């Protein structure tokens, strides 16, 4: 796995918001006080 | 149009160094308590002894 | 005949989806001289044409 | 120069190719993975240390 660190800890892959962008594209199904 | 960072260059804004950019005093109390370390030293220790 | 058999690289949205696709990678800031040895098999608006 | 025309004298494929032979290995086929850092030289990390 070690030899793989070039793409593993790259900050793309973390980053959901492209991912995100197109999920939102497709439909979505549709099937506070704390003290008190 | 999404929020990407990328490698800005490093920005911070100082002063050139000059010849009489001068360093001020220390508004004149540890000017005062310089004088006081220096003047002690007329007593005590004298590092060859 | 299943659904797929890996859902990080099959999905519109997967990992791979924008990872790979240099439709959608032109949208990331990325290199272009680059050869990637997968890019045949994710570039779908060729795939689609 | 001379200018040269073709024009494809049969209603079909009158022509086969085939892979006969191969020579070498241009590449290494190995296993030492490519860098993502060099084919994405633009995204960092929100957190600079």
């Amino acid at each position: 796995f070690v030899d793989a660190l070039k793409t593993l800890c790259h900050p793309v892959l973390h980053e959901p918001a492209p991912c995100l962008q197109t999920f939102t594209e497709r439909g979505p199904p549709s099937e506070e006080p704390m003290g008190g | 149009s999404l929020l990407h960072t990328f490698w800005r260059l490093p920005v911070a804004v100082f002063f050139e160094p000059h010849e009489e950019n001068v360093l001020r005093c220390p508004e004149r109390v540890l000017r005062r308590l310089l004088e006081d370390a220096a003047v002690t030293m007329r007593g005590g220790g004298w590092r060859e002894d | 005949f299943a659904a797929t058999h890996n859902p990080w690289a099959s999905q519109a949205g997967c990992l791979s989806d924008v990872l790979y696709n240099t439709r959608h990678r032109e949208r990331l800031g990325y290199n272009s001289k680059f050869y990637s040895p997968c890019a045949q098999y994710f570039n779908t608006e060729e795939i689609i044409a | 120069t001379q200018n040269i025309n073709t024009v494809d004298m049969g209603l079909g494929y009158t022509s086969n190719t085939c892979v006969a032979y191969v020579n070498r290995v241009r590449t290494d086929m190995g296993v030492r993975v490519q860098d993502l850092f060099r084919v994405f030289p633009m995204n960092v990390y929100r957190h600079d240390e």
